[PDB]
C-alpha cells in the first residue's frame, strides 16, 4: 500500500480494448468473476495444438507520471495442456514479456522487431479443472520492473508462443516512497 | 462468432412476460450482457447466473456472486461471456454442450431495490436469459 498505480486492468469495467496480433484466434477478451467476487477485464489464448504460434497482445499506452522505474505485476493461470482433449505432448509454460517506450499515445500497429524483450516468465503451477464456488488463491503472480524510462509513456506487449495461458489481472505501479 | 449484445434494462423487449429471452448459443460463440448507461433516467441492477431452481422462484443465495453489478449507470459496464468448454483461466467460465443456463436479476430496478434477494424483475418484467448451449 505504499505504490501508485499506473495502470490496472481490474479496474476497466467496461472493455480494456487491447490491440492484438491477429485480431481474432488468438488472444481474446474474456470477463470473470475474481478472487475479490468482482467482475473483471482478461486475456486469454490456448493455441496448443497449433503449431508455430507467435499471438501478440499490446496494452494501451500507458504514462510514467515522470517515475524512471515502473513495476508490472502479471497474475496469470496455465491451464494444463494435457487435460484439453487430444493435446498428448509437453506443454507450452512459459509467455514473453515485452515493452516499447514512446512519446506517442496512439501507436496504431505492433511492431514486432521494435520491442524490448523484459523476460520470458514461467507458470510456477497449472490447474486442471475451473474454480466453481470460492476462489483459491493459486494463481501465478510474476513481477518485473523495467527503467531508467525515458520517455511520456510505453507500451507493454505479451508474446504467446503455444500455452495456455489467460492474464487475470495486469498492474503497472511505481513505489512512491521506495 | 460474435452474438448480438444483450442489454439488461425493462425498455428491452426481448424479455417475454412468458419466458424471457431464450438464446442457442454454440461453442466458442461470445456474448455481451450490458448494464443500461445513461448520459435520461437511473436503472439499477445486479445480474447472476444461476440454476434452473433459482430462476423459476426469481430468487439468489447468498453465497451467489453477480455477474454484473449495474450500480453506476453514467459508466459502461459489461460481462463479455465466452462459450468455451475449456478455460485457459482457474476463474473463467466453463459450458457443455446440451446443457442450459440461466442469468436473472432480482433487483427491482432502483437503487433501494438493488440487493432485493428475490422477486424484482425477474418476476415482474421476466428479465430472464436461458442459453441452450450447443442446440437448436
Ligand atoms: C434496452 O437497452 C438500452 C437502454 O440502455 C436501449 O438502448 C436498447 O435499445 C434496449 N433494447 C435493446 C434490444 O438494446
Amino acid at each position: 500500500t505504499g505504490e501508485v498505480t499506473l495502470l490496472d486492468s481490474r479496474s476497466v469495467q467496461g472493455e480494456l480494448g487491447w490491440i492484438a496480433s491477429p485480431l481474432e484466434g488468438g488472444w481474446e477478451e474474456v470477463s470473470i468473476m475474481d478472487e475479490k467476487n468482482t467482475p473483471i477485464r482478461t486475456y486469454q489464448v490456448c493455441n496448443v495444438m497449433e503449431p508455430s504460434q507467435n499471438n501478440w497482445l499490446r496494452t494501451d499506452w500507458i504514462t510514467r507520471e515522470g517515475a524512471q522505474r515502473v513495476y508490472i505485476e502479471i497474475k496469470f493461470t496455465l491451464r494444463d495442456c494435457n487435460s484439453l482433449p487430444g493435446v498428448m505432448g509437453t506443454c507450452k509454460e512459459t509467455f514473453n514479456l515485452y515493452y516499447y517506450e514512446s512519446d506517442n499515445d496512439k501507436e496504431r500497429f505492433i511492431r514486432e522487431n521494435q520491442f524490448v524483450k523484459i523476460d520470458t516468465i514461467a507458470a510456477d503451477e497449472s490447474f486442471t479443472q475451473v474454480d466453481i464456488g470460492d476462489r483459491i488463491m493459486k494463481l501465478n503472480t510474476e513481477i518485473r520492473d523495467v527503467g531508467p524510462l525515458s520517455k511520456k509513456g510505453f507500451y507493454l506487449a505479451f508474446q504467446d508462443v503455444g500455452a495456455c495461458i489467460a492474464l487475470v489481472s495486469v498492474r503497472v505501479f511505481y513505489k512512491r516512497t521506495k | 462468432i460474435v452474438l448480438e449484445p444483450i442489454y439488461w434494462n425493462s425498455s428491452n423487449s426481448k424479455f417475454l412476460p412468458g419466458q424471457g429471452l431464450v438464446l442457442y448459443p454454440q461453442i466458442g460463440d461470445k456474448l455481451d450482457i450490458i448494464c443500461p448507461k445513461v448520459d435520461g433516467q437511473y436503472e439499477y441492477y445486479k445480474v447472476y447466473m444461476v440454476d434452473k431452481d433459482q430462476a423459476d422462484r426469481c430468487t439468489i443465495k447468498k453465497e451467489n456472486t453477480p455477474l454484473l453489478n449495474c450500480a453506476k449507470p453514467d459508466q459502461d459496464i459489461k460481462f463479455t461471456i465466452k462459450f468455451q468448454e475449456f478455460s485457459p483461466n482457474l476463474w473463467g467460465l466453463e459450458f457443455q454442450k446440451n446443457k442450459d443456463y440461466y442469468i436473472i436479476s432480482t433487483s427491482n430496478g432502483s437503487l433501494e431495490g438493488l440487493d432485493n434477494q428475490e422477486g424484482g424483475v425477474c418476476q415482474t418484467r421476466a428479465m430472464k436469459i436461458l442459453m441452450k448451449v450447443g442446440q437448436d
